[PDB]
RNA sequence: CGCUGGGUAGCCAAGUGCGGAGCGGAUAACUGCUGAAAGCAUCUAAGUAGUAAGCCCACCCCAAGAUGAGUGCUCUCCUA
RNA sequence: UUCACAUCGACGGGAAGGUUUGGCACCUCGAUGUCGGCUCUUCGCCACCUGGGGCUGUAGUAUGUUCCAAGGGUUGGGCUGUUCGCCCAUUAAAGCGGUACGUGAGCUGGGUUCAGAACGUCGUGAGACAGUUCGGUCCAUAUCCGGUGUGGGCGUUAGAG
RNA sequence: UCGGAGAGAGGCUCGGUGAAAUAGACAUGUCUGUGAAGAUGCGGACUACCUGCACCUGGACAGAAAGACCCUAUGAAGCU
RNA sequence: GGCCAGUGAGACGAUGGGGGAUAAGCUUCAUCGUCGAGAGGGAAACAGCCCGGAUCACCAGCUAAGGCCCCUAAAUGACCGCUCAGUGAUAAAGGAGGUAGGGGUGCAGAGACAGCCAGGAGGUUUGCCUAGAAGCAGCCACCCUUGAAAGAGUGCGUAAUAGCUCACUGAUCGAGCGCUCUUGCGCCGAAGAUGAACGGGGCUAAGCGGUCUGCCGAAGCUGUGGGAUGUAAAAAAACAUCGGUAGGGGAGCGUUCCGUGUUAGGGAGAAACGCGUGCGUGAGCCGCGUUGGACGAAGCGGAAGCGAGAAUGUCGGCUUG
RNA sequence: AACCCAGAGCUAGCUGGUUCUCCCCGAAAUGCGUUGAGGCGCAGCAGUUGACUGGACAUCUAGGGGUAAAGCACUGUUUCG
RNA sequence: AGGGUGAAAAGAACCCCCAUCGGGGAGUGAAAUAGAACAUGAAACCGUAAGCUCUCAAGCAGUGGGAGGGGGACCAGACC
């Protein structure tokens, strides 16, 4: 035989979810353009 | 009739769940009943016609159903 | 699916037919309490299946309830105890109105099979339900009789299921097959039949043709 | 989800809040999943209106 | 059972009967039939034939707590 | 006899398995009871036989080797505590292993060779030997799971046979 | 071989009397995988109505009893 | 420096090595990351692998790792190619007209490949051996001629011959055919003992490679509000911080007794025991009791036989079986 | 090498156990030495109180090396003419 | 190892059950639920009554959401 079992930690060094497609790496967030900002929150009225 | 079968699947589990309806809660039967006619002559792609078994077991060992 | 419809009798005695070539052959005798009348058929239109139902044992009405009088004299029959089905092929011409079916049907068919009732021998170790062996007698041993290993080590962490263990041995129905027919008497109601029946003289007697 | 996918043509959960952003309408905090039960006629103004 | 001699009914075998059937279905290895991708060929890529104590069914029994709780026949619900 | 590949295959190489002897010391020593036998399983195929086939330096009988196939079987004994093994009579064949000896809360002998004694050898001696021989207590009313039988309740949308 | 029958005392049922070892709480399945590398308790699947009685003991690394074997202690003791 | 602790059994993962058999979740070192002492999410489950550092609340939003058929949140999303083995979890040497390409080299409209048919002869049985060896048991070279081409022969066969047949060429139809390297994904090699056992169902895409847009996704971040620590030495306000084992420091609650105390209060119900739609960061306080019947608070202080879930603890009571 | 009492609450580098709350900080499993290896003393790394201090993190520059790579100029070793 | 009915035995006259033990009325007492096992009486433990709910169900028995139902209620939206 001699081929060594992959047991803990080494069954997680290979068996983990990696994402292996560099399409997929480079995606960032998405942006939306900046807005005004919105008024207080509630106002004093006397 | 020629529906493949995994996928007539999927579409009757997110209806017997109730998953197209806004009151889906998960917690609660929400779902609606189905009825599926013509169960003889469900299609299948590839190989499953030859390959795919649907083996069961009793408790006791050497039961196992091909 | 049976090849036909049967008959059933009551177990009278063992005994010895002497045939004129000159063997000795064990008998089982057959009586017949009253005839086997066809009382419901049950064929593909009104179920599933098709089927002759006949019965045994004429008594008197107060050995009988309501239910199972009213469907006795739903076919307009006598009360009868015993009562039984055989299922058969379409092709059946039965009417369930009182066909008291005589007894030659069986005599040119020389191959028979017959169901019983064997005798109850009660909750019987495993020594005589599954033939085990005993342990040794002596040399200083102590598992006289006994089960012994009931199953495996760690591993299973239990015992298979279906595992021979002591239950009550006898009470069920059995059939032997293929038990070839003798000497039938018109006048006694008494069929000699070569072999062993399943049970002591009196109980019900499944007496069908046989199914190979 | 289960709400906006009863139209039949194939308008997703994400593709709502695509144009629920792009059309700027900040943060109703998924209770739009409420009255979306409470008031479907209302979350049918809100949707219709997503449309345009 | 004082020790022996036999024995009916039970129980039992060493005794007595019976069983292990199927030109039934699909296959594993193999032999093929036409037969192309390379006008030759090849059991196969289309279709298809023989065939295993193996698989399933048939065989004997239990069996609708099979909560999927079946089907059929029949009886009974009255007085204020 | 010719002929690498009917059958063996030197010099070398590549694997699988975890059944031997090993390596590590990771669970267990406020206790995981080793070896053999009896009883009783169940499972694997790396096939001894039975069923089908290919090839054969297969004329036929019988083969040699190999493919599919684990349904079923795989004897009775003399020696030894024996596993293994040798031998006799055979048989279609008398397969190899896993399940913590598979199985000592089911059972008994050699042993982790316990306490007595003797022989050889070692030691000045007390004593000791992975040397030998004789004798040498082995517990237990099943709580739960698991199993084999056998009920009672309730359900099966009226209640039953 | 190769078991078989019968008689007592138990065992089973009823009436009386009535413990014990053990015990974190137990609403206490099987396979397979993982995990302090042998899981009813974690994961996936399958299977199981609830609850007794009578037997059997494979597991709960079952009960005992701070392993007699192995090693450590600048331990104890006997003996030479 | 002063006072004052623990710790000195480590584990795995990457790199650099030694011991081994470049075998071990093996052993010993050197730098680093995690666990130890680290919660959450992804990893089916699963200390050490990836993201990530938990003060607390919200029935708030945006994201990292990773995912978007169903179980189970989000795409049965779009466009290029590939795989037909359920590969998609797996292990190699080696084999292969598998399929999708890519690079070389050789033949063709003066007919390129595959099949049928025709020829394949002369010296010659080259010279040795053998009875024969005539290409076919073998040894040595292994010719030229007619020609369209024929090899002392490619194999079978025969006692040897004879002979069947091929490399090569001629002829009919006709347009692609070889033989090497090479990747991508595949096939076989590839077989275990209780039972699908590879998350499941399943899927020819819901698989594998290349891009494009969005969403789901943590206790991360943001937002809105509290608490505490450090600045800090009063308050307010500000900024930073606030996971934690062994352990260190600061601040407090409770109990019984004592000083005030022959205290206030109390047979118009004290302590006890039981109760809460109350308050605190909590240890706890306060309040209510058709129970009970005589003691005893708070505040400001002190002293302990001072706080219980563990010791095969121990003493009583009462279970299980 | 009896039992009881007493020294004796012998001794144990060993085992088990050591009880209320909140806040801040926060390790180590390394070296040396040891009749020592599961103990201890010191150093390393905590907590608190200070006294001197002006550094940390990024970038650049300068110094010694002899590792990786490489090489046969020394020491060996080795294939062929 | 085993203390504490009351302030005072004033310790239950008499009737019934009845062989006793004991129990219920009546009487003493401020209290008889202070009755001689007698002072406050907690937990484990054993019970009985009332409300809701379990017999296709896999679970360190919780917790978040909460179907259905029940109870008093007054900030009737709340609480259990």
């Amino acid at each position: 035989s001699s081929r060594p079992q992959k047991k803990g930690t080494a069954h997680h060094m290979k068996t983990r979810p990696k994402k292996t497609a560099r399409w997929d790496i480079k995606r960032g967030p998405a942006v939306y353009p900046p807005l005004p900002p919105l008024p207080a929150e509630w106002t004093i009225v006397s | 009739t020629d529906l493949i079968l995994g996928r007539m699947a999927s579409t009757i589990a997110i209806h017997i769940r109730g998953k197209n309806l806004a009151s889906y809660t998960p917690s609660v039967d929400m779902g609606a009943f189905v009825i599926v006619v013509n169960a003889d002559k469900v299609a299948v792609s590839g190989k499953k016609r030859t390959q795919k078994l649907y083996r069961r077991h009793s408790g006791r060992p050497g039961g196992l159903k091909e | 699916v049976d090849a036909g419809i049967g008959v059933m009798g009551t177990k009278l005695g063992m005994m010895s037919f002497f045939e004129e070539d000159g063997t000795v052959v064990p008998v089982t005798v057959i009586g017949f309490k009253e005839g086997n009348i066809v009382t419901q058929v049950k064929t593909e239109s009104t179920d599933g299946y098709n089927a002759v139902q006949v019965g045994y044992e004429r008594l008197r009405d107060r050995k009988l309830t309501m239910p199972e009088r009213g469907h006795l004299n739903k076919a307009g029959v006598i009360p009868m105890r015993h009562l039984q089905e055989f299922r058969l092929v379409s092709v059946d011409d039965f009417t369930p109105s009182q066909k008291l079916l005589f007894e030659e049907l069986f005599k040119e068919g020389d191959m028979v099979d017959i169901s019983g009732t064997t005798i109850g021998k009660g909750f019987q170790g495993g020594i005589k339900r599954h033939n085990f062996k005993r342990g040794l007698m002596t040399h200083g041993s102590k598992s006289h009789r006994a089960l012994g290993s009931i199953g495996a080590g760690t591993t299973p962490g239990h015992v298979y299921k279906g595992k021979k263990m002591p239950g009550r041995m006898g009470g069920t129905k059995t059939k032997i097959r293929k038990l070839k027919i003798m000497k039938i008497d018109t006048d006694l109601r008494v069929v000699m039949i070569k072999g062993a029946v399943p049970g002591k003289p009196g109980n019900l007697l499944r007496l069908a043709p046989a199914k190979i | 989800n289960a709400a906006i996918r009863e139209r039949g043509v194939y308008y997703n959960y994400s593709k709502f809040i695509h144009d629920l952003y792009k059309r700027q309408l900040l943060l109703n905090r998924k209770i739009l999943a409420q009255i979306a039960i409470l008031n479907p006629n209302c979350i049918y103004m809100i949707y219709n209106e997503i449309i345009k």
